[PDB]
């Protein structure tokens, strides 16, 4: 099969269950983690940091070095599948600090031709995710801090084309929102295909599962 | 055909390689090598030394056969390799690097009898399918096409002895590895891992193929 | 185990007992030690500085070099062991001020080279606390004089982000009340799990204990 | 077997070694480790100094025993060892740095008698646990698999006298130590501490392993 020896491959059945990824730069103290973790199933590979403490369940592992972050994402497939043996149960791994990965990779690393080099750690990460998000059924989510999400552009770049979703979390008693409507201001964007339509973007109390459930069927 | 008797005699008498090689003053890694039928020339002095220490004539060393079996590859084989391209680099699964479309060739075998009056069989090999045996190995699998006209070869193998049967099989199958693992080689350029580093080349070196047919049982 | 391999472990069972971090910034005469020490169960490491009177009971431990801070820091472990033995009830580690951590840690490297190395101790300080904070069951609590908590950036980001909860404490007869209530003009941020509700955010005459019974349980 | 009676001589007559040092004019560190067996070599005048002033023969000064024992490593052991990641840096327990899955090997033992017959016994050795001597340091404990088949060799381990006994089982001792130690410190890379510094190489090393078996009961 000319077809098969090729990688063209039929869109109908590759959108159907896809697991999207979703970058969320919610600022501080809005609740973009709670909103990652509220499934309670949930693998936090959190960086330097421990924001565990508001997650209501789900599976978690502190990353204090690159080499540790090189050893976590390579025996990734073995890990998931031992907690669903477990019986813990993983449907998203989240990575807590985008501006973290750029500090640990950059002392692996220790110009532009450093920054290029941080750069392609970046892409490469996301590419080796992606195969095993295909093959293991995990959604992939990525956060950090808003100062747009801060970052060099190189990075920006990367991540923005590759995110399925982004979104910015602010608190509006007090209302807590995601809100991905489009703007000047901020900016945002999700993926539904032209049939499916977003008549409200902006979710209060937002879960991953509720997003998931609004990008494949009517809102 | 002839094996050496070490690896058989030890365990009957537990003595293990790393105390033997002290007391005969032999190096343990030659030792271990002619445990295995591995080593193609063996010293006087070596068969003399464990003679002595195992109290066993040079008959026991050595089991004898008169029969010789002879296997020659065709120089030109038909093979065809489609890449499969789907990011190889990023999982070491080689399905994915490349992919046998056909591959299949004839082996010459001379079955000499004790008399000087030899038998001519040929055997056609062709390519079934890759096993994967575990997780990150695989090992292609080749069945002999022709095995109703090629049936007097078996009844001649079954004859020889347990041991001899073993080392013949061990002979067929790392010629047939080597020979498709070269000819793979050539044609698929190596690919790195981003992630010491295992190169594809080194990936299907590695690789086995065992023939799977009714002539051969073990 | 190829999960125990890895540090990854299970949310439900971590949040459950977690010991929570405090950062309470204050205004002059706000009664901000009050607070921390208020349960008489707490460990004041002051620095350059003697506010024990307001306590009533406890241990305290003045600070006068950064060699000093880092011998207590060291044998911390240590110390929480004999006052314990004493029979004296240590639940809390409280350092009285940021800015003076800002001063000594100067003094120690005495350029933006400078500030990178201050803020690379600050960072040490915590990571070090954290893992006996685990271990020693011992809530911490770090506080700051107004001016946000006043500070250079490098250090108040990493201050914000791993701190669980930062309160400001105001009085509004005269009321002394802790107001973590979301606001553009004061910036605060307390963490619970989506089931926990905090009905009110602003705790009159507060203390630790007040502040984990309403994080753990409902408010 | 031979070993110097010079701590015990010593002892019995109430000298401590910094008097003897100065009096027999031979440095205190070359006393003290003369008065351990850690010494290899002795020089004459050192001999005679001592027993002309100890008034005691050279017959007591020195214990002999006709048995000698020999102690080989296999030169290629099985380990698996897992990193533990847990920021060591912070605290120093080597236990965060590194775990050792499975360490096992064999130790082969020649208990050669007053006469020129020898006899040979094989021991194999595995990982069982790493017991914490005291907080900040720890010991790791090696078992015999087989202990049955090796009875015999008890018996010629304590027909040795009490102070014998106790220098073979510091020798079979320090050369464990040294042997797992060397393993593991090349297998794991260094960890220096955030606050003089201890490297983890530094700690894997001062670590020491002590066999735990019937045969050897001190
Ligand atoms: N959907 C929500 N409804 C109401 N309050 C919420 C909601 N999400 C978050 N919060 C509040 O915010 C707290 C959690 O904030 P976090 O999730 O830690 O914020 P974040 O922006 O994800 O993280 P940092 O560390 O603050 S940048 C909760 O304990 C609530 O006080
Ligand atoms: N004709 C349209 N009407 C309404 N919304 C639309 C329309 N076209 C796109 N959108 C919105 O944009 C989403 C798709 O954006 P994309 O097609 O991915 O944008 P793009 O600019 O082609 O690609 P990048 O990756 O963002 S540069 C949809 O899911 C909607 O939210």
């Amino acid at each position: 099969d000319i077809l098969t020896q090729l990688g063209v491959k039929d869109i109908s059945k590759q959108n159907a269950n896809k697991f999207y990824k979703f970058a969320i730069y919610g600022k501080f103290g809005t609740g973009k983690t709670t909103f990652l973790t509220k499934d309670n199933n949930a693998l936090v590979l959190d960086i330097n940091e421990d924001g565990t403490t508001v997650t209501e369940d789900g599976a978690v592992v502190q990353i204090k070095n690159y080499k540790h972050f090189s050893a976590v994402i390579k025996m990734l497939p073995k890990i998931i599948e031992q907690l669903r043996e477990n019986g813990k149960q993983i449907d998203v791994v989240v990575i807590e600090t985008i501006q973290k990965l750029r500090d640990i990779t950059m002392d692996d690393i220790m110009t532009f031709n450093d920054w290029g080099e941080c750069a392609t750690r970046i892409v490469s990460i996301y590419r080796y995710i992606s195969k095993l998000q295909e093959h293991y059924q995990f959604h992939l989510a990525i956060s950090g801090h808003e100062g747009t999400i801060e970052a060099q552009d190189q990075i920006k770049k990367a991540v923005i084309s590759q995110s399925d979703v982004l979104a910015r979390m602010t608190i509006e008693t007090y209302q807590y929102v995601l809100n991905a409507e489009p703007s000047n201001l901020f900016e945002t964007k999700i993926r539904h295909s032209s049939n499916i339509k977003i008549n409200n973007k902006r979710f209060i109390n937002p879960s991953i599962n509720d997003v998931v459930q609004a990008i494949r069927n009517g809102n | 055909m002839i094996r050496n008797r070490l690896s058989e005699l030890l365990s009957e008498r537990g003595l293990k390689i790393s105390r033997v090689a002290k007391d005969v003053k032999i190096a343990r890694s030659s030792l271990t090598s002619m445990a295995q039928n591995d080593s193609e020339m063996i010293r006087y002095d070596a068969i003399d030394k464990l003679c002595s220490y195992l109290h066993i004539s040079p008959s026991e060393f050595f089991e004898h056969n008169p029969i010789n079996f002879d296997f020659t590859f065709d120089e030109e084989p038909n093979y065809k390799i489609n890449d499969v391209f789907e990011g190889f680099e990023v999982t070491a699964n080689i399905t994915h690097a490349f992919s046998i479309e056909n591959f299949d060739f004839e082996i010459l075998v001379d079955v000499e009898l004790d008399n000087r009056q030899k038998l001519n069989f040929d055997l056609d090999v062709s390519y079934k399918e890759t096993e994967k045996i575990t997780n990150s190995q695989h090992r292609f699998i080749f069945t002999i096409k022709n095995e109703d006209e090629n049936i007097g070869l078996k009844k001649y193998v079954d004859s020889l002895s347990a041991g001899l049967k073993n080392l013949l099989f061990k002979k067929i199958n790392q010629k047939l590895s080597g020979y498709v693992s070269e000819i793979i080689v050539k044609n698929i350029d190596d690919i790195e891992e981003l992630f010491k580093s295992t190169t594809l080349h080194k990936e299907i070196l590695q690789t086995d193929s065992r023939l799977s047919s009714d002539i051969f049982k073990e």
